[PDB]
């Protein structure tokens, strides 16, 4: 404890941490019942490709799977962003130390996320998303890499 | 506010709060810490709308001095409003300035800034229009519209700042300087800082800061809208240079 | 509330916290200190690197 | 150039309102005793 | 001075000053406490004209040119500009010129 | 949802039983409290009763409808003072309430349209049975016939959809998509009048100006929103045709927005300011909606809700002046800060919410809508800036001139602020601050 | 003596009026939009 | 009573501080000055002294105390042990 | 009465109507001057005010309602707003004309701006060397 | 009370011109020693042409007015506690009937005032009855 | 010794922030090399911002020790500041001498 | 605009402090005069 | 407004304590100014000498 | 501080005794400007202008013409400042 | 002390309004505060964990907090309830159409 005020700030840190941690050990542990809460595992579903032309229940099941999957992949972009966020905060000199090595994961994630879900807008269901992939596959095979115009 | 002067009531807690902030600022300096506490509201399309408070020696020191001066300003008002009606009205407004200033300073996210920003304008109109003379009408109404132009620029700036996936600017500035979007995001931020900072050609309302009581004039010029305007810019160094 | 109910990997929409590391000083314990954020999993831990399963 | 101006209008004000003639009316409305209007100023004054 | 134009206005116009005082000081309708205000012709005139002047509107060259350049040309030009720029931008997009890297607003 | 429906039907008798104005009021708030408790929905249709469902989009709209429909009774008490057929008033309100619930929960398009246009009557009662201005007659003509003249024609589109589709549940239309170029205009424009649109704003200022506090609160608080709710449900299948012809609608809305704001500056009537203001905000809502982007739509839902709340409260303010100083004019109303300073606080706050000052569910809207439009077309920014700028501009003028200048000389003694009105203003604003904590239910519905 | 203010009245007036910004930001921009609004209601909101 | 007012017998236009001089520099024009008696109580001795004296009073209000307290502090840093 | 009771009549087209309208608005026969009624006119409504400003009106005159500097029954100008002291209006004639105010501002701005950019081309400095940075492969030479 | 007519005599158009001039000296010269010099120098300029024909008086206004307008201080010495002041009209007070609507407990703080207030009110009624015989 | 002559001879005056361009000429000054004291690993932990992470950083971290030691009264930490700015000052002398060195090495070949 | 933050913040607070004090000084003077705010009106206040 | 309002006269001669307050307020300023002046008078001067380009012989 | 009617009177008297171009002895307090003071067309407003500066307010331009006596001036100052009482 | 009155509107109604607000809100808050303090401290949070392979949680198992446990099990229809709701209803409507 070289510094004086830091040797004092510790004192208030002992002051603040004291009662709370005492409270935790005093009126929680002798008053807590044990209970468990698990985490969903939704079964897979026959996607739009599988379902028939007019199988409204099946199509409805596929979209809900698509939405939940959207919400997760929607998220995986966020987490990678939060992850990159931490690194840029890591150290003041430390930006180029791990920005590109870490950000580029987020970069790939965005582009992949766009391709699957992007460009559809709200109301978008499994059908419009799924067929968009079909259209992109056709374009890739015919006109080559997207980002070249046409021949 | 029934047996003791409101000036006493706010003054004592203000001095108490900012001395605590001042000493915490030292702690931040001797350790060089930067905390970025965050409480998210909603998130759609992979974006995260978040109320963020960044704590650094800069902001803490800034709000510190702002708030001792707040305390001393209100103490002076304890006499300069000796014979005024609506003293209590006047004082709670002063606190709203101080609170709105706290949020604006600490705001590390463009959205959090927008809260404080128009919040400053929101109370700025109130304590300028405090009197009921037609000059105060003209003066405050000019200032409020001048500020609103600034807020709009921030509001537009939100649109393009969506591109980089968030509104936490201090973590993208360096990594993506040269980009056209970040270029103009600074441009709109640049314009909004001009308006609150009364830069020419917008330097037409700080003269209209004179209809308010000279306590308000003190706390509008000491560390207030204009200072927070440049304080937005100091937070945005990279692209400007 | 910041010691026991932070916004971890279970509950979300609370006050998530994040910090930078202290400033070393010549003569300090582990002065030439190495980076602790070994792998990207360290970043954005939010309690998930300490999962029960 | 502006730095000279800063001193300029500062001293310009200094002479007019504060070392020049008292371009006032008949009433000598001046007071100095009020402690509160000072004591509030003093803490900042010390820090400045 | 017109030879008493100011005076001629003076006589009548100073009469109703007193009636305004009588109305304002009226202890009786102020005692009723039902609110309301002493009637004022200029106010009543002003509201009525403010709500109704179409019966006066003659659709002539003036009004047409006024309205045309007031909103119409604004609406048409702005809408045309919007459609034109979007047509270009979307044309690039459906041509696939800009890949999934450069493009902006990936998240709306 | 039949729980709510049967509750309202069993509330109907109280209108007949004498001296049940306040008993009805508490019940309507109490059922609103019950409907609050019932909340678990997802994007899929939920609570599927015989033909009544509920969802993110419908759940909040219903809560606002029950919310505002109870606040009517706080707003209007002069009916009791005058004994102006309180029984018909209470019956009219409840009938309206049931129709709104059934409109917002009708899972079929045709059931939705049926209640949607059934609401034409009870609102018309509310203005006409308790109007003040002689214009009340021609105003009712404007309201009813602007609506029916386009609201009837979608009846063809609905049946045409049936023939090509085989039903009218919302999920079933979404599966298909139509591009016959008349279906689009016939449905779109028919909703646009009730939205309303700037070019068909005409009726709306008249309806608000010569209508009581209650009717005006209803008109600006639901009717405009109800038009929008239909849009959100229906544009699912109008996409391609919309894309081809959309620049026209977004243009007139944005262009009309700055214009109507300038109309507000020059306007000289409290209800006229608010009425034009409400058209302006619903201009931006129509814009983000027609963008159809995720950000636009999810934000549109929010701005409709927040706008309805703020517009109501401002109408209560307009009622307060109208009920003290007996004249809607800007000129007569002035300096009220001297007569109701604790009230002028609420004047400021409701004004604040209308200019998008946080923490305000309104503001949360414009971030979403403005992001959508800007992405959709950079050209918009040149008018978006001015649109918001003049938005706040007239609100400033409304707040200042009404509350600031020196008092009016001829003003006959009028009672001071009172608990009913005070509680009324808190109730409209405080939830408008509450919701931001849990916007996710009011923010996510797609 | 000679008062330089009157020596350079016009320039001093410009210099003393803050480069005439207050006229710009008050007189030079509000006239048109207000007329524009009333012009508009008389043309479309209530006319055409 | 709030205050008191003299008779104005005392207010002599013959106020010495170059009010006679401007009377002279008027006299070359030779017109008159009827109100000048007002400026007597205005520029009166021991009300505000000379402008240079007033500037002395202002621009130097506590220099003597400053230097004295300065020399004391100099002695403290010299003998207390700080040394050089 | 109500607004429809007070609705202004059409523009007066013969002298008797001018006499009647001037009385309708309490104006003297010459004081009354209807708008041009050319296609966007209010008709019989008198054309008053429209001067430099309302605050140009008498400061100290006995006013029934000082708020707007207005006496009792008197036809309010159709553009009362847009000339009110709270809106576009002043108390005294301007010193110069519109071009003057805009020219004096903007002419200076353009010139000083352009002359700056010319001088940015020649950005002065202190003649010092480039800032040295340690790095792999960098071998700046000490003056030794 | 009497509200004056607006007619004005050339004497007044010339003397109030002298008044505004004296003001314009103030706004351009402050030091009272400097002032009285130039104010009396102004008087000579209003004295050398004391009595002239009406026509010359009209041209004299044609010059006099321009001098004021073209030589008006950009910041005239607007008067502190009068109309147009820098702090004038700071607050307003409402008509007394606001005091009439105090809550009875609110009334219960100054009974002596309110009692005398009640008495004066009835006596005012008598006065207003007089004011034109009702 | 100014900057205006640049506009007259934009060649002759080297320019700002300019790297050496004739250092191969070792017949004059600059025959030895730089020297590194504070290792980049310690500098990394020092959190010294890159703008200063240059050859005068050993004293910089030394000062940080001084200030983190007796922080409440930094005024006591004077000599550490005195030395650090001096070490920087010597670098500045090298900055000038580099400027005129490349000026010298420029001039001897200008007309040749 | 050059890009030196520390001096900006350092001078920002410095600017803030004493100018607030000056605003206090003016407020003391202005009240102690008859609610007038003109430098011309004021004169030697040191004696008072 | 204020308990002292003279008429056509200087200030009503106030107490020495208030006089003491002012003199000390200026004195504290001066004390510190000379305090810093003697403690670091070199600071106003450039803290470092300025060597000359010509004076630098060509090695 | 408040204002005392007697002191208003003595104060207008003080300036009047002070004003040279008036009959020096300051004849009867009710001295009409054109009668015994002889105050010319312009001397009258010089009187009003000093009264202005002395009493801290402009007198209205025409309302000076209402002021036709030092008694009027007191009477005008009294109406302003609530001096009757 | 030397008080000279001021014309001020009534403050009673506004003051009463605040008092009712403060009164009733504390009324509602106190049992609410009691209830939240009870559950969290008498019971507290259920701990996350894995599935026991042989187990199957009932829908109320999937919320961490007890007040959520009480609300979800007793007061809100299960997601699986409101899932089959649609699957039934969409089955009929597709067939009917
Ligand atoms: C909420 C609420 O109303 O609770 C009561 C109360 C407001 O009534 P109040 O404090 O008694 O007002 C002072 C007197 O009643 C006396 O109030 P007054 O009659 O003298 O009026 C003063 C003022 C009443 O308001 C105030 O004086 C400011 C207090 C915040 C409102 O209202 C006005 O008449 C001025 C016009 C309103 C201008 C808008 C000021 C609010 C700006 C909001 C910025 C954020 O709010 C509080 O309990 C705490 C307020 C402190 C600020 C915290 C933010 C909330
Ligand atoms: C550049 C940034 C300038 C910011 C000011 C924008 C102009 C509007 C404004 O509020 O400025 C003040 C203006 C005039 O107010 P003022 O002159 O002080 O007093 C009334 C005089 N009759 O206030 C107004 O007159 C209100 C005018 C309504 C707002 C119109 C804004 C138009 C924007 C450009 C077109």
């Amino acid at each position: 404890p070289r510094s004086p005020m830091a040797s004092f700030a510790e004192s208030v840190l002992n002051v603040i941490d004291g009662p709370i941690t005492w409270f935790r050990e005093s009126i929680v542990e002798p008053n807590q019942q044990k209970q468990n809460w698990y985490h969903q595992r939704f079964r897979r579903v026959p996607t739009i490709d599988q379902c028939y032309t007019d199988d409204a229940v099946c199509r409805f099941e596929a979209d809900q799977q698509f939405r939940r999957d959207r919400m997760v992949d929607n998220e995986i972009v966020n987490i990678l962003r939060q992850r990159f966020e931490d690194c840029t905060l890591y150290e003041a000199p430390d930006h180029m130390v791990k920005c590109r090595p870490l950000m580029d994961q987020y970069e790939k994630a965005t582009e992949n996320w766009f391709i699957k879900y992007g460009d559809l807008g709200g109301y978008a269901n499994a059908k419009t998303a799924y067929m968009k992939q079909k259209h992109r596959l056709i374009w890739e095979r015919r006109h080559g890499p997207v980002g070249s115009g046409m021949k | 506010m029934k047996y003791l002067s409101i000036c006493s009531i706010s003054f004592v807690n203000l001095i108490s709060m900012s001395l605590s902030c001042f000493l915490l600022s030292l702690y931040f300096l001797l350790n060089d810490m930067i905390y970025f506490i965050e409480w998210e509201l909603v998130s759609l399309n992979s974006m995260s709308i978040v109320m963020t408070f960044l704590f650094d020696w800069m902001s803490l020191l800034f709000m510190s001095f702002v708030l001792m001066i707040s305390s001393l300003v209100i103490f002076y008002s304890k006499e300069y409003m000796m014979n005024d009606n609506h003293i209590n009205r006047f004082i709670m407004l002063v606190l709203m300035f101080v609170l709105s200033m706290m949020l604006l300073i600490i705001s590390p996210n463009l959205i959090s800034i927008l809260l404080g920003w128009d919040g400053l304008g929101l109370v700025s109109y109130c304590l300028v229009i405090y009197f009921q003379n037609i000059k105060s009408y003209n003066a405050g109404m000019l200032t409020a519209l001048s500020n609103r132009i600034g807020d709009v620029a921030l509001l537009l700036s939100i649109a393009w700042m969506l591109n980089y996936g968030s509104w936490n600017y201090i973590f993208y500035l360096e990594i993506m300087q040269n980009e056209f979007e970040m270029l103009m995001i600074g441009s709109l931020v640049m314009l909004a800082a001009m308006t609150k900072s009364a830069q020419i050609p917008f330097s037409s309302w700080l003269p209209a800061a004179m209809a308010a009581p000279t306590p308000v004039s003190a706390l509008v010029h000491s560390s207030t809208l204009v200072t927070a305007g440049v304080y937005l810019l100091i937070r945005f160094n990279i692209i400007l240079s | 509330y910041f010691k026991y109910n932070q916004n971890d990997w279970t509950r979300k929409g609370g006050w998530r916290v994040i910090h930078s590391r202290k400033q070393c000083v010549p003569g300090d314990e582990g002065y030439p200190k190495v980076s602790d954020r070994s792998a990207p999993s360290d970043y954005a831990a939010r309690g998930f690197n300490e999962s029960p399963l | 150039f502006s730095t000279g101006l800063t001193v300029s209008y500062s001293f310009r004000l200094v002479y007019y309102s504060m070392t020049g003639d008292l371009n006032c009316g008949s009433l000598n409305m001046l007071n100095d005793e009020s402690w509160i209007m000072l004591r509030g100023m003093m803490g900042l004054l010390i820090m400045s | 001075e017109e030879q008493e134009f100011i005076k001629r206005k003076h006589e009548a116009t100073l009469k109703l000053r007193q009636e305004f005082l009588k109305q304002s000081s009226n202890p009786y309708r102020h005692a009723t406490g039902e609110g309301g205000t002493v009637f004022d012709a200029g106010l009543a005139r002003f509201q009525a004209m403010r709500v109704s002047n179409y019966e006066h509107f003659k659709p002539t060259g003036k009004s047409f040119r006024t309205g045309l350049f007031a909103v119409v040309l604004p609406i048409a030009l702005y809408a045309w500009a919007l459609k034109a720029e979007r047509d270009g931008r979307e044309e690039k997009y459906r041509t696939g010129q800009v890949a999934y890297k450069d493009r902006q607003f990936k998240f709306i | 949802m039949l729980k709510i429906i049967f509750f309202l039907l069993f509330l109907i008798p109280f209108c007949f039983i004498n001296n049940m104005y306040w008993m009805v009021q508490i019940m309507m708030f109490f059922i609103s409290f019950i409907f609050l408790l019932m909340n678990n929905f997802m994007n899929y249709w939920s609570e599927i009763s015989y033909f009544l469902g509920c969802d993110m989009l419908s759940y909040g709209l219903i809560l606002l409808s029950l919310w505002i429909c109870s606040l009517m009774l706080l707003a209007s008490e002069m009916i009791n003072k005058h004994n102006n057929y309180k029984n018909l008033f209470l019956l009219n309100i409840i009938i309206l309430l049931l129709l709104l619930i059934l409109t917002f929960s009708s899972m079929s398009l045709f059931m939705f349209y049926l209640f949607f246009e059934s609401s034409l009557i009870p609102t018309l009662f509310l203005i006409l049975g308790w109007g003040y201005q002689p214009e009340r007659l021609q105003a009712g003509l404007y309201l009813l016939f602007y609506t029916l003249l386009v609201s009837l024609p979608m009846l063809i589109g609905i049946f045409y959809l049936m023939n090509k589709i085989g039903s009218m549940n919302f999920y079933l239309m979404n599966n298909f998509m139509f591009n016959y170029d008349l279906l689009y205009f016939c449905l779109l424009c028919a909703f646009l009048v009730k939205m309303p649109m700037f070019l068909v704003h005409l009726w709306l200022p008249k309806a608000h100006v010569e209508a009581p506090v209650s009717g005006s609160m209803i008109l600006a608080g639901i009717m405009l929103k109800l038009g929008g709710y239909g849009m959100l449900r229906v544009i699912s299948f109008l996409q391609l045709m919309n894309l081809k012809y959309s620049f026209v609608w977004i243009s007139i809305s944005l262009v009309g927005g700055v214009l109507v704001s300038l109309v507000c500056l020059r306007q000289t009537d409290l209800k006229a300011l608010i009425a034009y203001s409400s058209v302006a905000h619903m201009g931006i809502v129509l814009s983000g909606l027609l963008t159809m982007t995720y950000w636009g739509l999810c934000g549109s839902y929010t701005l409709m809700i927040a706008h309805g709340l703020c517009s109501s409260g401002l109408f209560c303010l307009a009622n307060v002046s109208y009920e003290r100083l007996g004249s809607r004019s800007m000129l007569i109303n002035k300096g009220l800060l001297n007569f109701m300073p604790s009230m002028t606080l609420w004047w400021f706050l409701l004004s604040s919410a209308n200019m998008a000052a946080p923490p305000t569910l309104n503001l949360l809207g414009e971030i979403y809508l403005l992001n959508s439009i800007v992405s959709w077309s950079w050209i918009s920014m040149i008018l978006l800036s001015f649109l918001s700028f003049f938005s706040a501009a007239y609100t400033l003028y409304l707040y200042s001139f009404s509350q600031h200048g020196k008092l009016f000389s001829g003003v006959y003694s009028f009672s001071s602020g009172k608990i009913r009105e005070y509680l009324l203003m808190l109730l409209h604003w405080l939830p408008l601050n509450l919701l931001i904590l849990k916007s996710e239910s009011f923010m996510l519905w797609l | 003596f000679l008062n330089k203010s009157l020596f350079m009245y016009n320039l001093s007036t410009f210099l003393g009026s803050m480069w005439f910004m207050p006229y710009i930001s008050t007189y030079g921009m509000i006239f048109y939009p207000l007329n524009y609004g009333q012009l508009v209601v008389k043309s479309f909101d209530q006319g055409w | 009573e709030p205050y008191t007012v003299p008779h104005a017998s005392t207010y002599k236009v013959e106020s010495v501080p170059q009010l006679v001089e401007v009377k002279e520099a008027l006299g070359r024009q030779g017109l008159k000055d009827p109100w000048l008696r007002n400026e007597v109580w205005r520029y009166e001795p021991k009300a505000f002294g000379t402008h240079r004296s007033r500037l002395n009073t202002f621009l130097f209000r506590g220099l003597g105390v400053g230097f004295c307290a300065f020399l004391a502090t100099v002695a403290v840093e010299y003998a207390l042990g700080i040394g050089k | 009465g109500w607004n429809k009771d007070y609705k202004p009549g059409p523009y007066p087209q013969t002298e008797k109507e001018r006499l009647a309208a001037a009385k309708k608005y309490y104006l003297l026969p010459e004081e009354y001057k209807p708008y041009a009624d050319d296609g966007l006119g209010y008709g019989d409504y008198p054309k008053l005010g429209y001067g430099l400003g309302v605050e140009a009106k008498d400061s100290y005159y006995p006013w029934d309602y000082p708020e707007h500097k207005r006496n009792q029954h008197e036809p309010i100008s159709a553009d009362h707003d847009l000339y009110s002291e709270d809106r576009w209006s002043q108390a005294e004639p301007p010193r110069y004309s519109n071009a003057y105010y805009f020219a004096c501002f903007l002419g200076v701005m353009s010139g000083c701006l352009a002359l700056y950019y010319w001088l940015d081309d020649k950005k002065m400095y202190r003649p010092v060397a480039a800032k040295q940075y340690p790095s792999p492969g960098v071998k700046h030479y000490t003056f030794e | 009370a009497q509200v004056p007519l607006a007619i004005v005599s050339h004497k007044r158009q010339v003397c109030s011109l002298y008044k505004r001039a004296l003001r314009n000296l103030e706004s351009w010269y402050d030091r009272r020693n400097v002032y009285r010099y130039r104010a009396v120098q102004l008087r000579a300029r209003f004295d050398e042409n004391r009595s002239k024909d009406l026509g010359e008086g009209i041209r004299l206004l044609a010059c006099g007015q321009r001098e004021l307008f073209e030589t008006r201080h950009f910041q005239p010495r607007n008067f502190a506690n009068s109309a147009g002041g820098c702090a004038f009209e700071r607050e307003v007070i409402p008509p007394d009937w606001v005091l009439d609507y105090w809550h009875p407990l609110e009334k219960a703080q100054y009974p002596e005032y309110f009692a005398k207030r009640e008495q004066r009110k009835k006596e005012f009624v008598t006065w207003w009855e007089k004011q034109y015989g009702k | 010794g100014n900057a205006l002559t640049h506009y007259m001879k934009p060649d002759v005056m080297p320019g700002p922030d300019v790297v050496p361009t004739f250092d191969p000429l070792l017949g004059f000054k600059s025959r030895k090399e730089r020297v590194m004291i504070a290792t980049q690993e310690e500098m990394e932990s020092a959190k010294l911002p890159l703008e200063f992470r240059d050859y005068c950083a050993h004293l910089a971290i030394a000062y940080q020790a001084c200030r983190s030691d007796t922080f409440p009264f930094v005024y006591k930490c004077a000599h550490q500041k005195h030395e650090y700015l001096t070490c920087e000052y010597e670098d500045y002398v090298l900055r000038m001498k580099e400027f005129e060195r490349e000026r010298r090495l420029l001039e001897r070949q200008k007309r040749l | 605009s050059m890009g030196f933050l520390k001096l900006a913040m350092f001078h920002l607070l410095t600017h803030a402090l004493f100018k607030a004090l000056l605003f206090m000084c003016a407020g003391a003077i202005i009240h102690n005069m008859n609610n007038s705010q003109d430098i011309r009106l004021m004169g030697g206040l040191s004696i008072h | 407004k204020s308990h002292v309002v003279s008429y056509r006269n200087g200030p009503p001669p106030h107490s020495k304590a208030t006089k003491i307050g002012a003199l000390t307020v200026g004195g504290a300023m001066w004390w510190w100014v000379i305090w810093h002046l003697w403690h670091e008078p070199d600071h106003i001067t450039g803290e470092f000498d300025y060597p000359n380009s010509r004076k630098w012989s060509n090695t | 501080p408040p204002l005392s009617l007697k002191l208003i009177n003595e104060r207008v008297l003080l300036v009047l005794k002070l004003y040279d171009k008036i009959d020096p002895s300051k004849l009867n307090v009710e001295s009409h400007f054109i009668n015994d003071l002889g105050l010319d067309s312009l001397d009258h407003v010089e009187v009003i202008m000093a009264m202005e500066d002395e009493f801290g307010f402009e007198i209205p331009d025409s309302d000076a013409e209402k002021l036709l006596k030092p008694a009027d001036i007191i009477k005008y100052v009294a109406d302003k400042e609530d001096v009757y009482e | 002390g030397h008080h000279q009155m001021i014309i001020k509107p009534s403050r009673f109604q506004w003051d009463k309004f605040k008092d009712l607000l403060h009164f009733y809100v504390m009324l509602g808050v106190i049992p609410v505060t009691a209830l939240v303090l009870y559950a969290n401290i008498f019971v507290g949070p259920a701990q996350l964990a894995e599935i026991p392979e042989g187990y199957e949680p009932k829908h109320w198992e999937y919320e961490k907090h007890p007040i959520s446990r009480f609300i979800s099990r007793y007061i809100l229809n299960s997601d699986q309830q409101n899932y089959e709701k649609s699957l039934h209803y969409l089955y009929e409507e597709n067939e009917k159409a």
